[PDB]
């Protein structure tokens, strides 16, 4: 009964289970949006238990974000492992996952768990040639992981959750170590987090998304971000490529993963957004690598 | 920046 449903998904040991709220979750909780545009504070300990860190064995580097959905399965962006134009083509043995982390650089003794990958499953139809369509990969751990106060799975959405939550005006939440900030000409100061960060962004209407990029946007993608303007606290660019985009159901109080951080736009000063893979549309793919896979 | 992780994970 792996990711074919998971009972405890999205109820966080330190918040929901103790009837405790994080310092910003009410924002997700409006229905209307106009208003609290929170900046991108540091995460609270246990605020995001499903957060994963893809780690390059050697040279030891933080490759991307990822999310815990089972005790044996991790979800990321396929571009994190396979991207011909950049000679990117990772294998099982080239990475490790790191679950249970806050600090970006410390090994976190007695908290994090580092595991090996057994197999990587890229969607057969992911499109690196043009726009990164079907940017989803699944990694099955080399051995199951024990949930902790710090380590817990997020829920995968179902038809109705996707239907009611995925909507223009509704805030979602990204978390990550800011690997979406992969500059050159930059002089990244007041940055490169020490600790995991968090920001709540509003989902954007399809046409407004299409009309801000030159990229051909498909049905498998959504965009979120505040309106390039005067006061726009919160940046998409604040996450990690392959990391999680999540909403808290107002019906059942659980946390589901609605998107995977795909690319960001005008990640500099020009008012663009973040693009994410639409988890609900790719879900039957997921449904079956799992329901029928492992090695 | 990355602190070294146990030789046991490679
Ligand atoms: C990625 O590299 C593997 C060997 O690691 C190769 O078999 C595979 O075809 C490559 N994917 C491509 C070329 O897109």
């Amino acid at each position: 009964t792996f990711g074919s449903g998971e009972a405890d998904c999205g109820l966080r040991p330190l918040f929901e289970k103790k009837s405790l709220e994080d310092k910003t979750e009410r924002e997700l909780l409006e229905s209307y949006i106009d208003g609290r545009i929170v900046e991108g504070s540091d995460a609270e300990i246990g605020m995001s238990p499903w957060q994963v860190m893809l780690f390059r064995k050697s040279p030891q580097e933080l490759l991307c974000g990822a999310s815990l959905i089972s005790d044996r399965w991790v979800l990321t962006a396929a571009h994190c492992l396979l991207y011909p134009p950049w000679d990117k083509n990772f294998t099982e043995n080239d990475l490790l996952v790191r679950i249970g982390k806050h600090s970006r650089t410390r090994y976190e003794r007695n908290i994090e768990k580092i595991s090996m990958l057994e197999k990587i499953y890229i969607h057969p139809r992911y499109n690196w040639r043009e726009n990164l369509d079907r940017d989803i990969a699944l990694m099955k751990l080399k051995k199951p992981v024990a949930f902790s106060d710090y380590i817990h799975p997020v829920c995968l959405p179902d038809r109705e959750t996707a239907a009611s939550l995925l909507q223009a005006g509704y805030k979602g939440r990204v978390t990550g170590w800011g690997n979406l900030k992969e500059t050159w000409t930059a002089n990244v100061g007041k940055g490169q987090p020490s600790v995991l960060q968090v920001v709540n962004l509003p989902i954007v209407e399809r046409p407004v998304c299409k009309d801000s990029t030159r990229i051909r946007i498909t049905d498998n993608m959504f965009c979120a971000g505040y309106k390039p303007d005067e006061g726009k606290r919160g940046d998409a660019c604040e996450g990690d490529s392959g990391g999680p985009f999540v909403m808290k159901s107002p019906f059942n109080n659980r946390w589901y993963q609605m998107g995977i951080v795909s690319w960001g736009e005008g990640c500099d000063r020009d008012g663009k957004y973040g693009f994410y893979t639409h988890v609900f549309r790719l879900k039957k793919w997921i449904q079956k690598v799992i329901d029928q896979f492992g090695e | 920046d990355f602190e070294e992780i146990p030789e046991e994970y490679l």
